[PDB]
C-alpha cells in the first residue's frame, strides 16, 4: 500500500508520495521514490502492481522525452496526460494491461498548474487535489475541509503535513517518510522529506 | 508470386506513359455520352455489336450500382466489370456503416481511388476504362467521369470513346441548364448518332436514366420510342 | 522478375534518384500554385486546370483541401496521387488529436507525410507520388505557417513560395515585392493576383481560372475559407486599376 | 501507332502505345494452334454443341479424346484451344458451380458461370506474372425463364450470350454461315438446331463427316440434363441430312 | 544484369568471386600459429593525421581465448564478429565450456552463402560479405589459426596473410615459418613482413598486434609494448 | 547468352545451362574416390592446401554411425547438404529407433536438391557427393549431382582428373567384391593416385580416408592415421 | 513485398550503389566538425540562402539526445530518417542501461543501420555521411564520422560534403594544441575552415556548439558575424 | 526474344518454354507402354552411361500406388519429383475418400500439377513425359500418358523419348486387344531392341514392369527369369 497526494495552487502543483517499498510483513526500502520526471515541468507519480509500475512509467517517460527530441519543444501537461491515458486505455483489453494508478502534475507556461488523476482503468480527471492509496480514504476529507483554490504554497505544505500526520495517527500501515516536490514556472523543486 | 515493382513509372519528361496508353484504349472504345438535365441524368452508349447472333440482352454496359447510382464506360469491357463489382461492394460497405445510400460523389471518390492503385501497385497495369457515373442525392442530379489515372471530374454533359472531341463540341452547342430529362435523352441519342455508322436500333444502343425515383436502364421498347424521332 | 523491374528506388551514377527528378518535371507542368504568409493569416492561390465550359461545379474547390480544424493544403502534380496523400494527411492529423487531445502542430504533420514520401524513394520498388504540396496552418507553437513539400520527401517553411507552372518566375516576383514582417492578408491577396497575372501567360486572368483560400484567426478559432467568385473578380479589378495608376 | 511497340509491351500485359494488349492478342492465336473448330446453336427447345474429333494416332484410346465436358448435371461445355489450359478452366468452372450451389442453395445460372470464368480470365490480362489461358469456353444450359442458353468467354475476359456461335480455326467463316442463316428464319431464331450446327461445321471445313469425326452434346427444355450423343445417335443425324 | 545466385560457366558464383576481389582492397593482416600461442598483426592504413588511430580496430576479441583479424570491407565484418561473440556465449551458456576455434569459425562460415532474393525474409541478405577473417586462439587442441573467406571455406593455417599485399606477405611467411618457431620470433617476423609490404613507414601507432597463449587471455599490445618490439626490426 | 543465367530458363536444345554450370563446380574440385566390397564401403579423398603453410581442406564428413560422405565443389553447399543428411538420419533414429536406409536418404537428397532447379531466383546446389554407407542391404556407394540426379555405384570418382580414377576403377572392379578391407582401400588409393601429376605422390598430408562396414562404424582417417594404408603400396 | 537485391558486387569488388550514395554526399553542403579540449563544434554551409525561407525549418545540425548531436551532408530526407531512428535508440539505451549513450555507442548504431541498408533486399543505401559529437559520461569530448557504407571512425577534426577535401587539407595544417586551447579559438577554427570554401563570405553558415554537461547551443547570425569580423581583422597583418 | 518465360506467348501463340521442355524429353532414350487384354506392360531402354554403375541405378519405372506404375522419359530429377507428387495424390485420395484412386483421376490430377508449371515466370515446366498404368477387375487395363504441357490422354500403346515414332510403328503391328501380358512383355522387349541405335549408344539395360490379372492388380517389376527370356527373344528376332 502506497500513497500519493497532489495539491494545486494558483501557480504551482505540490505533490508527495511515501518512501516505502514493502513486501509481505517487511518494509524492504525506506527511501523509495514514486515520482518520475517526464520533462522540465511534469512529474508522473505511479503506484500499483510490481513491475507494471516502473515499466509503464519509464515507457511514458522515454516517449515524452522522445517527443521533445523530435520536435524541439515539450508536450504540455494536458497533452502528456492524454498520451498516458491513451496508452493505458489501449492496453486495458490487451494481452499486456498495466495495473497502475497515477497522478500527473505539471506546469504549462500558458495554462498554469495542472493535476490529473488516473486509475488503472484509465479514467482521466483533472482535479484541484487528489490522492491514491488506502491513505486517500483518511486524507481526502481533510483536503475537502481545508483547501481553497488560492492556497499559498507555505499553507499547502501545512495542509499536506495534516494529511501525513493523520496517516501516522489513524492508518494501520507504517509510512514514516514522504518525498515532497513542487512544480512551478521555474521547473521542479525538491523539498525536504516530511518524516516522523 | 506477384511482381512487387510498379509497371507504371515516370518518363524523363514527367509523363506516366502507361496511363496515357490506357487513355488510348479508352479513346478507341465505343462512344458513351452523359447529360445532366435539370431533373435527372441520362447515360447512353453504343454497342460495338457485329452480328445478329449476339443476344444483346445477355450483357449490359449500363449497370446499376445501387438503387440511385448507375454507370457506363468507354474502353475495355472486362476491366469495366472489375470496377462495377468493386463499386457495388464499396456502396454496400458504406451502407452497412452509415445506413444511408452512398452519396454519388463519395462512391466516385472511392472507385477513383481503386483506379489510382492500379497505377502504382506492384505487377499490374492501369485500367483501360473511363467511367461515367450518374446519381441522385440531396435532391439533385450528379454526373461524374473517372479516368484511368484515378482523376475524376463533375460534368454537365460529356462524351468519351471514339470521336469524343466532336461529341463534346456537339454537346457544347446543344446543352442548356434548364433542359428536362426527356429532351436530354433525345440529345444524348443524337450525340451517339453523330459517330454511329450502320443504322440505330433499340438493340445496338443502351440507355440508362437517373432521377428522384432512382437509376434504371431503359427497356428496348422505351428506346425504340425515342428512336422513332431520330 | 528482374527483366521487367525498372528499379524505381536505386541511385544513378551521380547519386541521383531519377524517378524523383522525373516526378519533379511532371509537377513543373501542373497548375501554378502559390502560398503567401502574412501577419494576420495565410493564403493559397491556384490556377484551375478544370476550366471546360461543360464542367459542373460540385465541390467547394478543385485543388484546396482542408486537412483538420487548423490547416489546409494545395497541390500541384498528379491529381489522383494528391488524393491519396491528402487522405493520409487527414488520418495522421486525427491520429495525433486522438493521442494527445490537441491539434497536430503544422510542421509535425508535414514531416509525417514527408517520411512516407521518403520511404517510396528508398524501398519497395514503386513509383513515387507525383505531387508537391503547399500547407497553410496555425498552431500554438509557431502561429501562422506555410510549408512546401515535394516528391523527394523534403520540405521547408516559407514566407512565400510557388510550385507548378512558371514557379521560378513567380518566386522572382515574390522576392521583389514581399515585405518581410509587414504583409497583411489584404496586401498578400493583391500580391497573389499580381503574380498569377504575370505567370498565367495562357491568357487574360479571370475569376473562373483561379482559386483562392485564406486561413485566419477569429475569437480563438481558425477560419479557413475559399473566396467566392464575386470577391476574386473584385481583386482582379483592383489589380487592373492599380496597373493603370502605376505610370502616372 | 499502327502496330507500334515500346518497352516490354509484347512480352507482358502492359499497354502498347495504341492501347492494345499484345499478349492477349497472342492468346487468341494460341486457340488456333490445336487446329480445331467448334460450333454452338440454340433454339426454343434446345441448345447444342458440336466440335471436331480428331484422332490421327491409331494407338489412342479414342474414348479419352474429347473436348466436351460436364460442368454440372445441367451445364455442358465445349473447349477450344490449348488442351491443358482448357482442362484447367473446366476444373475451375466445376469448382465455381459447386461452390455456388453450396453457398446459395440453387444451381449456378449459365450466364453467371460464364461471367465468373470471364472475370477470372480478366485478372490474367492485368497482372504481369502469368499468361492468359489459350482457350475459349462455350457453355450450354437451360434457364428456367429464358430457355436454352449458349454463352462464350475468351482469353480477353469478354463474354456474351448468343443465338449461335463458334470458336477456333474457322470461327469467322462459321459466324458468316450462321449470320446468313438466321436472317432467313422467322423471329431470327434457329429451329433445326442439331442439323444447323453440324451443317455449319461441315460447310466451313468442307468435310462431310463420319459419326466418329464429331462430338455432339445437348440440353433441352424437356431434358435439361447435359447429354453427349453416341455415335449411332450422331449417325442418325448424318444419314437424315444426307437424304434431302 | 543477372541474379545474385547465378553460376558462371566455370562453376563459380559471380557474387562470391567479386566479394573475393573486394578483399584485395583491404589492408594487410597476418596470422602466425606457434606452439606458444598465435599472433595477429594488421596494418591500420591511416588516411589522415586527424583520424584517431585507436578508432581503427581491425583486430577484435571474440572471447578470452579467441581473437579475430579482418581485411576487406570492414563494415561488413561487424555482423560476422557479433555472430562469433554470440555463438561462443551461447555455447558457454549451454555446455559450460569454451567453444573451440574451429567451431567458432565453422559457425561464422555457415552465414556465407545465405544471400539471395526469392525464398527468404522481407529484407534478408542481398549479397555476400566482402571480408576475409583470421581467427586465432587457444583451446584443448592448443594454439590455432583459421582463415575464412566470402565463399564460406575455412581452413587451419600455420601462417597466413590476407588483404592487398597478401601475395608478397605469404611468400615471406613461407620463407621464415617453422614449426618450432617461438611466439616472440613469430611476432618479430610478422612486423618485419608488415614493414616490407606497408606503403607507409611502420610505427607504433599505424599497426595493431594481439596474441593468445596457453598461459593468458587475448591481449592487444599497447603502444609501449609495440614500441619495445619495433626497436629490433 | 540469353539462356544461361536463370535455372528456370530452358534452352532451345532442351538443356538448363545453370545446372550444367553448377556441375563445373564439382569437376574443378579435388578428386575423391569411392568403392565397395561385399562387407565395406570406402571413401578416399585428395585434400588441397591453398599454400604450403595451410592444413589441407577437409573432404570427408560424418553423417551417422552407418553413413559418411566425401565432397567436391562448393564447401558451403556441402555443409548445408551434410547438415540436411544428418538431420534426416537423426529423425529416423528418433522416430523408428533404427538407422535410415542409405538409399532412402539418397532419395531425400534428390528431392531436396531438385526444388531450387525449378524456381526463379534459386540455384542448383554446387556440390557433388560420394556417399558411403552400410545397412541391411549391405555396403553402398552413391553419387549425387547438382542436377539432383543420383547414382548407385560399384565405385566412382568425381572432381579434377577423375576420368583417370574412373578408368582404374573400371579396370579392377571385378576384384572389389571379394577384397579384404586392406586391399579395397589400396585400390581406392591407386585410383586416386592416377589423378596426380607424374611427379607427385600420395602423402599423409594430402590423403583422407573414410571407411564403414559390417563391423565398423563410419570412421575418418587423416594425417598420421593414413600411414598404415599408404605403406605397402608401391 | 519487394525483395530485389539492390546493392550487389560488380567485377573488381565494387559496390556501385554505395559508391553512388557517396556521390550524393559529395554534392551536399559542406559540414565541419572539430573536437576541442572541453568543447565540440559543428559548422555547416547553408543551402542557397533564399530570403523567403524560414531558416528554423532547414537546420542541418540536430540534437539526438541531450549529450549528443550531429550534422550531415547528402540527401536531407534520408538524414531525417537516420536522425529519428537514432533518437529512438537513444531513448531505448536510457531505458535499458539508465545512462545516456556514449557518442561511440550511438555512432556504432547509426553505422550499423547504414551498413544494413547496403546489404538488405529491396532497399538502397542512405545517401548521407554524419558528423556525430558530444561528451561521454566521464567528460571526454568526441567527434565521429559515419558514411553510407557503414564505416565509422573518430576524428580530431573533419569535413564532409562538397569541398571536404580542401577543408580537410586546411584542418590538417591548422589543427594544433594552440588552435583549440580555448572555446573561442576552437569556434574560430571551424569558421576559418568553412570560409575556405563558402561562396558568399558567410552570411550562409550555420554553427553550433556543445560544452561538457551544457547541451546544444546554436549561434545566431549576430553571434557568427562577431567571430567573422574578429577573424578577418586578425588576417590583415 | 519471346522464348524465355512460360508466362510469355510468342506472336504466333506458342509457349516456347514448354516446347523446350518437350525437347528434353525427345532427347532421352525410349520408354513404351502397351495395354492388352489383361493388363499393362512397360519397357525402357535404359542407357548405361558408365560401367561403374550398379545394374538397377537410375530406374525409370516407379510404383506410385500399389495398383499404379509410372514410366518416365526426360530429365530424371524432374521425373522423380513427379513420381512423388503422384504418390502423394494417391495417398491423399485414399485418406479422404477411403478407396484406391482411379487411374484416370490420378492422371488428371498430376496433369493439372504439371500444367500449373506452364503459366508463370516464377517456375519452369517439367522436362519430362510419363505414362501411368493400372489394372483392376472393375476398370480393366488403363494406360495414360502426360507430357510437359500437362495434356493427358488414354492409349492402347504409347512411346516417349527419341525413338517414339519408330516405336509406335512397331507397336501398331500388334493386335494388343487380344494378347496377354505374358505375350506382350516379349513384344515390348523386341520393340526396344528394334529402336535402340547400337552404333550411336553402346550399352543399355532393359527395364520391364507390369500390372494385370497375373499380378492381382499390383504394379510389379517383371520377374528376372521372364525378363531374360524376353531379351533372348528380342535379340534372336533382331537376327
Ligand atoms: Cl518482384
Ligand atoms: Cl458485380
Ligand atoms: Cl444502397
Ligand atoms: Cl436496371
Ligand atoms: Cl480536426
Ligand atoms: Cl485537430
Ligand atoms: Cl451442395
Ligand atoms: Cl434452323
Ligand atoms: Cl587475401
Ligand atoms: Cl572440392
Ligand atoms: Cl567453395
Ligand atoms: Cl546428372
Ligand atoms: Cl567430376
Ligand atoms: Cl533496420
Ligand atoms: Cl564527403
Ligand atoms: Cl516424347
Ligand atoms: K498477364
Ligand atoms: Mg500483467
Amino acid at each position: 500500500m502506497e500513497y500519493l497526494i497532489g495539491i494545486q495552487g494558483p501557480d504551482y502543483v505540490l505533490v508527495a508520495s511515501d518512501r516505502v517499498a514493502a513486501s509481505n510483513i517487511v518494509q524492504m526500502k525506506d527511501d523509495h521514490d514514486k515520482m518520475f520526471k517526464m520533462s522540465e515541468k511534469i512529474l508522473l507519480l505511479c503506484v500499483g502492481e510490481a513491475g507494471d509500475t516502473v515499466q509503464f512509467a519509464e515507457y511514458i517517460q522515454k516517449n515524452v522525452q522522445l517527443y521533445k527530441m523530435r520536435n524541439g519543444y515539450e508536450l504540455s501537461p494536458t497533452a502528456a496526460a492524454n498520451f498516458t491515458r491513451r496508452n493505458l486505455a489501449d492496453c486495458l483489453r490487451s494481452r499486456t494491461p498495466y495495473h497502475v494508478n497515477l497522478l500527473l502534475a505539471g506546469y504549462d507556461e500558458h495554462e498554469g498548474p495542472a493535476l490529473y488523476y488516473m486509475d488503472y482503468l484509465a479514467a482521466l480527471a483533472k482535479a484541484p487535489f487528489a490522492a491514491h492509496g488506502y491513505g486517500a480514504f483518511l486524507t481526502l476529507s481533510i483536503l475537502d475541509r481545508y483547501y481553497t483554490p488560492t492556497i499559498s504554497r507555505e499553507r499547502a505544505v501545512e495542509l499536506l503535513r495534516k494529511c501525513l500526520e493523520e496517516l501516522q495517527k489513524r492508518f494501520i500501515l507504517n509510512l514514516p517518510t514522504f518525498s515532497v516536490r513542487i512544480i512551478d514556472k521555474n521547473g521542479i523543486h525538491d523539498l525536504d522529506n516530511i518524516s516522523f | 508470386r506477384g511482381y512487387s515493382f510498379s509497371l507504371t513509372t515516370f518518363s524523363p519528361s514527367g509523363k506516366l506513359v502507361q496511363i496515357e496508353y490506357a487513355l488510348a484504349a479508352v479513346a478507341g472504345g465505343a462512344p458513351s455520352v452523359g447529360i445532366k438535365a435539370a431533373n435527372g441524368v441520362v447515360l447512353a452508349t453504343e454497342k460495338k455489336q457485329k452480328s445478329i447472333l449476339y443476344d444483346e440482352r445477355s450483357v449490359h454496359k449500363v449497370e446499376p450500382i445501387t438503387k440511385h447510382i448507375g454507370l457506363v464506360y468507354s474502353g475495355m469491357g472486362p476491366d469495366y466489370r472489375v470496377l462495377v463489382h468493386r463499386a457495388r461492394k464499396l456502396a454496400q460497405q458504406y451502407y452497412l456503416v452509415y445506413q444511408e445510400p452512398i452519396p454519388t460523389a463519395q462512391l466516385v471518390q472511392r472507385v477513383a481511388s481503386v483506379m489510382q492503385e492500379y497505377t502504382q501497385s506492384g505487377g499490374v497495369r492501369p485500367f483501360g476504362v473511363s467511367l461515367l457515373i450518374c446519381g441522385w442525392n440531396e435532391g439533385r442530379p450528379y454526373l461524374f467521369q473517372s479516368d484511368p489515372s484515378g482523376a475524376y471530374f463533375a460534368w454537365k454533359a460529356t462524351a468519351m470513346g471514339k470521336n469524343y472531341v466532336n461529341g463534346k463540341t456537339f454537346l457544347e452547342k446543344r446543352y442548356n441548364e434548364d433542359l428536362e430529362l426527356e429532351d436530354a435523352i433525345h440529345t444524348a441519342i443524337l450525340t451517339l448518332k453523330e459517330s454511329f455508322e450502320g443504322q440505330m436500333t433499340e438493340d445496338n444502343i443502351e440507355v440508362g436514366i437517373c432521377n428522384e425515383a432512382g437509376f434504371r436502364r431503359l427497356t428496348p421498347t422505351e428506346v425504340k420510342d425515342y428512336l422513332a424521332a431520330i | 522478375s528482374r527483366r521487367y523491374d525498372s528499379r524505381t528506388t536505386i541511385f544513378s551514377p551521380e547519386g541521383r534518384l531519377y524517378q524523383v527528378e522525373y516526378a519533379m518535371e511532371a509537377i513543373g507542368h501542373a497548375g501554378t500554385c502559390l502560398g503567401i504568409l502574412a501577419n494576420d493569416g495565410v493564403l493559397l492561390a491556384a490556377e484551375r486546370r478544370n476550366i471546360h465550359k461543360l464542367l459542373d461545379e460540385v465541390f467547394f474547390s478543385e485543388k484546396i483541401y482542408k486537412l483538420n480544424e487548423d490547416m489546409a493544403c494545395s497541390v500541384a502534380g498528379i491529381t489522383s496521387d494528391a488524393n491519396v496523400l491528402t487522405n493520409e494527411l487527414r488520418l495522421i492529423a486525427q491520429r495525433y488529436l486522438l493521442q494527445y487531445q490537441e491539434p497536430i502542430p503544422c510542421e509535425q504533420l508535414v514531416t509525417a507525410l514527408c517520411d512516407i514520401k521518403q520511404a517510396y524513394t528508398q524501398f519497395g520498388g514503386k513509383r513515387p507520388f507525383g505531387v508537391s504540396l503547399l500547407y497553410i496552418g496555425w498552431d500554438k507553437h509557431y502561429g501562422f505557417q506555410l510549408y512546401q513539400s515535394d516528391p523527394s520527401g523534403n520540405y521547408g517553411g516559407w514566407k512565400a513560395t510557388c510550385i507548378g507552372n512558371n514557379s521560378a518566375a513567380a518566386v522572382s516576383m515574390l522576392k521583389q515585392d514581399y515585405k518581410e514582417g509587414e504583409m497583411t492578408l489584404k496586401s498578400a491577396l493583391a500580391l497573389a493576383i499580381k503574380v498569377l497575372n504575370k505567370t498565367m501567360d495562357v491568357s487574360k486572368l479571370s475569376a473562373e481560372k483561379v482559386e483562392i483560400a485564406t486561413l485566419t484567426r477569429e475569437n480563438g478559432k481558425t477560419v479557413i475559407r475559399v473566396l467566392k467568385q464575386k470577391e476574386v473578380e473584385q481583386l482582379i479589378k483592383k489589380h487592373e486599376e492599380e496597373e493603370a495608376k502605376a505610370e502616372r | 501507332s499502327r502496330g507500334s511497340s515500346a518497352g516490354f509491351d509484347r512480352h507482358i500485359t502492359i499497354f502498347s502505345p495504341e492501347g492494345r494488349l499484345y499478349q492477349v492478342e497472342y492468346a487468341f492465336k494460341a486457340i488456333n494452334q490445336g487446329g480445331l473448330t467448334s460450333v454452338a446453336v440454340r433454339g426454343k427447345d434446345c441448345a447444342v454443341i458440336v466440335t471436331q474429333k480428331k484422332v490421327p494416332d491409331k494407338l489412342l484410346d479414342s474414348s479419352t479424346v474429347t473436348h466436351l465436358f460436364k460442368i454440372t448435371e445441367n451445364i455442358g461445355c465445349v473447349m477450344t484451344g490449348m488442351t491443358a489450359d482448357s482442362r484447367s478452366q473446366v476444373q475451375r468452372a466445376r469448382y465455381e458451380a459447386a461452390n455456388w450451389k453450396y453457398k446459395y442453395g440453387y444451381e449456378i445460372p449459365v450466364d453467371m458461370l460464364c461471367k465468373r470464368i470471364a472475370d477470372i480470365s480478366q485478372v490474367y490480362t492485368q497482372n504481369a506474372e502469368m499468361r492468359p489461358l489459350g482457350c475459349c469456353m462455350i457453355l450450354i444450359g437451360i434457364d428456367e425463364e429464358q430457355g436454352p442458353q449458349v454463352y462464350k468467354c475468351d482469353p480477353a475476359g469478354y463474354y456474351c450470350g448468343f443465338k449461335a456461335t463458334a470458336a477456333g480455326v474457322k470461327q469467322t467463316e462459321s459466324t458468316s454461315f450462321l449470320e446468313k442463316k438466321v436472317k432467313k428464319k422467322f423471329d431470327w431464331t434457329f429451329e433445326q438446331t442439331v442439323e444447323t450446327a453440324i451443317t455449319c461445321l461441315s460447310t466451313v471445313l468442307s468435310i462431310d463427316f463420319k459419326p466418329s469425326e464429331i462430338e455432339v452434346g445437348v440440353v433441352t427444355v424437356e431434358n435439361p440434363k447435359f447429354r453427349i450423343l453416341t455415335e449411332a445417335e450422331i449417325d442418325a443425324h448424318l444419314v437424315a441430312l444426307a437424304e434431302r | 544484369d543477372r541474379g545474385v545466385n547465378t553460376f558462371s560457366p566455370e562453376g563459380r558464383l559471380f557474387q562470391v568471386e567479386y566479394a573475393i576481389e573486394a578483399i584485395k582492397l583491404g589492408s594487410t593482416a597476418i596470422g602466425i600459429q606457434t606452439s606458444e600461442g598465435v599472433c595477429l598483426a594488421v596494418e591500420k592504413r591511416i588516411t589522415s593525421p586527424l583520424m584517431e588511430p585507436s578508432s581503427i580496430e581491425k583486430i577484435v576479441e571474440i572471447d578470452a581465448h579467441i581473437g579475430c583479424a579482418m581485411s576487406g570491407l570492414i563494415a561488413d565484418a561487424k555482423t560476422l564478429i557479433d555472430k562469433a561473440r554470440v555463438e561462443t556465449q551461447n555455447h558457454w551458456f549451454t555446455y559450460n565450456e569454451t567453444m573451440t576455434v574451429e567451431s567458432v569459425t565453422q559457425a561464422v562460415s555457415n552465414l556465407a552463402l545465405q544471400f539471395g532474393e526469392e525464398d527468404a525474409d522481407p529484407g534478408a541478405m542481398s549479397r555476400p560479405f566482402g571480408v576475409a577473417l583470421l581467427f586465432g586462439g587457444v583451446d584443448e587442441k592448443g594454439p590455432q589459426l583459421f582463415h575464412m573467406d566470402p565463399s564460406g571455406t575455412f581452413v587451419q593455417c600455420d601462417a597466413r596473410a590476407i588483404g592487398s599485399a597478401s601475395e608478397g606477405a605469404q611468400s615471406s611467411l613461407q620463407e621464415v615459418y617453422h614449426k618450432s618457431m617461438t611466439l616472440k620470433e613469430a611476432i618479430k617476423s610478422s612486423l618485419i613482413i608488415l614493414k616490407q609490404v606497408m606503403e607507409e613507414k611502420l610505427n607504433a601507432t599505424n599497426i595493431e598486434l594481439a596474441t593468445v597463449q596457453p598461459g593468458q587471455n587475448f591481449h592487444m599490445f599497447t603502444k609501449e609494448e609495440l614500441e619495445e618490439v619495433i626497436k629490433d626490426i | 547468352n540469353q539462356y544461361d543465367n536463370d535455372v528456370t530458363v530452358w534452352s532451345p536444345q532442351g538443356r538448363i545451362h545453370q545446372i550444367e554450370y553448377a556441375m563445373e563446380a564439382v569437376k574443378q574440385g579435388s578428386a575423391t574416390v569411392g568403392l565397395k566390397s561385399k562387407t565395406h564401403a570406402v571413401l578416399v579423398a585428395l585434400k588441397r592446401a591453398q599454400s604450403e603453410l595451410a592444413a589441407h581442406q577437409k573432404k570427408i564428413l560424418h553423417v551417422d554411425n552407418h553413413i559418411g560422405i566425401s565432397i567436391a565443389g562448393l564447401t558451403a553447399d556441402a555443409r548445408l547438404l551434410c547438415n540436411f543428411m544428418r538431420q534426416e538420419c537423426l529423425d529416423s533414429r528418433f522416430v523408428f529407433d533404427r538407422p535410415l536406409p542409405v538409399s532412402r536418404l539418397v532419395s531425400l537428397i534428390g528431392s531436396k536438391t531438385q526444388i531450387p532447379t525449378q524456381r526463379y531466383g534459386r540455384r542448383p546446389y554446387g556440390v557433388g557427393l560420394l556417399i558411403a554407407g552400410y545397412d541391411d542391404m549391405g555396403p553402398h556407394i552413391f553419387q549425387t549431382c547438382p542436377s539432383a540426379n543420383y547414382f548407385d555405384c560399384r565405385a566412382m570418382s568425381i572432381g579434377a582428373r577423375s576420368q583417370s580414377a574412373r578408368t582404374y576403377l573400371e579396370r579392377h572392379m571385378s576384384e572389389f567384391m571379394e577384397c579384404n578391407l586392406n586391399e579395397l582401400v589400396k585400390h581406392g588409393l591407386r585410383a586416386l593416385r592416377e589423378t596426380l601429376p607424374a611427379e607427385q605422390d600420395l602423402t599423409t598430408k594430402n590423403v583422407s580416408i573414410g571407411i564403414v562396414g559390417k563391423d565398423l562404424e563410419f570412421t575418418i582417417y587423416d594425417d598420421d592415421d593414413v600411414s598404415p594404408f599408404l605403406e605397402g603400396l608401391e | 513485398s519487394y525483395d530485389r537485391a539492390i546493392t550487389v558486387f560488380s567485377p573488381d569488388g565494387h559496390l556501385f550503389q554505395v559508391e553512388y550514395a557517396q556521390e550524393a554526399v559529395k554534392k551536399g553542403s559542406t559540414a565541419v566538425g572539430v573536437r576541442g579540449r572541453d568543447i565540440v563544434v559543428l559548422g555547416v554551409e547553408k543551402k542557397s540562402v533564399a530570403k523567403l525561407q524560414d531558416e528554423r525549418t532547414v537546420r542541418k545540425i540536430c540534437a539526438l539526445d541531450d549529450n549528443v548531436c550531429m550534422a550531415f551532408a547528402g540527401l536531407t530526407a534520408d538524414a531525417r530518417i537516420v536522425i529519428n531512428r537514432a533518437r529512438v535508440e537513444c531513448q531505448s539505451h536510457r531505458l535499458t542501461v539508465e545512462d545516456p549513450v556514449t557518442v561511440e555507442y550511438i555512432t556504432r548504431y547509426i553505422a550499423s543501420l547504414k551498413q544494413r541498408y547496403t546489404q538488405s533486399n529491396g532497399r538502397r543505401p542512405f545517401g548521407i555521411s554524419a558528423l556525430i559529437v558530444g561528451f561521454d559520461f566521464d567528460g571526454t569530448p568526441r567527434l565521429y564520422q559515419t558514411d553510407p557504407s557503414g564505416t565509422y571512425h573518430a576524428w580530431k577534426a573533419n569535413a564532409i560534403g562538397r569541398g571536404a577535401k580542401s577543408v580537410r587539407e586546411f584542418l590538417e595544417k591548422n589543427y594544433t594544441d594552440e588552435a583549440i586551447e580555448t572555446d573561442d579559438l576552437t569556434i574560430k577554427l571551424v569558421i576559418k575552415a568553412l570560409l575556405e570554401v563558402v561562396q558568399s563570405g558567410g552570411k550562409n553558415i550555420e554553427l553550433a556548439v556543445m560544452r561538457r554537461d551544457q547541451s546544444l547551443k546554436i549561434l545566431n547570425p549576430e553571434e557568427i558575424e562577431k567571430y567573422v569580423a574578429e577573424i578577418e581583422k586578425e588576417k590583415e597583418e | 526474344g519471346y522464348d524465355l518465360s512460360a508466362s510469355t506467348f510468342s506472336p504466333d501463340g506458342r509457349v516456347f518454354q514448354v516446347e523446350y521442355a518437350m525437347k528434353a524429353v525427345e532427347n532421352s532414350s525410349t520408354a513404351i507402354g502397351i495395354r492388352c487384354k489383361d493388363g499393362v506392360v512397360f519397357g525402357v531402354e535404359k542407357l548405361v552411361l558408365s560401367k561403374l554403375y550398379e545394374e538397377g541405378s537410375n530406374k525409370r519405372l516407379f510404383n506410385v500406388d500399389r495398383h499404379v506404375g509410372m514410366a518416365v522419359a526426360g530429365l530424371l530429377a524432374d521425373a522423380r519429383s513427379l513420381a512423388d507428387i503422384a504418390r502423394e495424390e494417391a495417398s491423399n485420395f485414399r485418406s479422404n475418400f477411403g478407396y484406391n484412386i482411379p487411374l484416370k483421376h490420378l492422371a488428371d490430377r498430376v496433369a493439372m500439377y504439371v500444367h500449373a508449371y506452364t503459366l508463370y515466370s516464377a517456375v519452369r515446366p517439367f522436362g519430362c513425359s510419363f505414362m501411368l498404368g493400372s489394372y483392376s477387375v472393375n476398370d480393366g487395363a488403363q494406360l495414360y500418358m502426360i507430357d510437359p504441357s500437362g495434356v493427358s490422354y488414354g492409349y492402347w500403346g504409347c512411346a516417349i523419348g527419341k525413338a517414339r515414332q519408330a516405336a509406335k510403328t512397331e507397336i501398331e503391328k500388334l493386335q494388343m486387344k487380344e494378347m496377354t501380358c505374358r505375350d506382350i512383355v516379349k513384344e515390348v522387349a523386341k520393340i526396344i531392341y528394334i529402336v535402340h541405335d547400337e552404333v550411336k549408344d553402346k550399352a543399355f539395360e532393359l527395364e520391364l514392369s507390369w500390372v494385370g490379372e497375373l499380378t492381382n492388380g499390383r504394379h510389379e517389376i517383371v520377374p528376372k527369369d521372364i525378363r531374360e527370356e524376353a531379351e533372348k527373344y528380342a535379340k534372336e528376332s533382331l537376327k
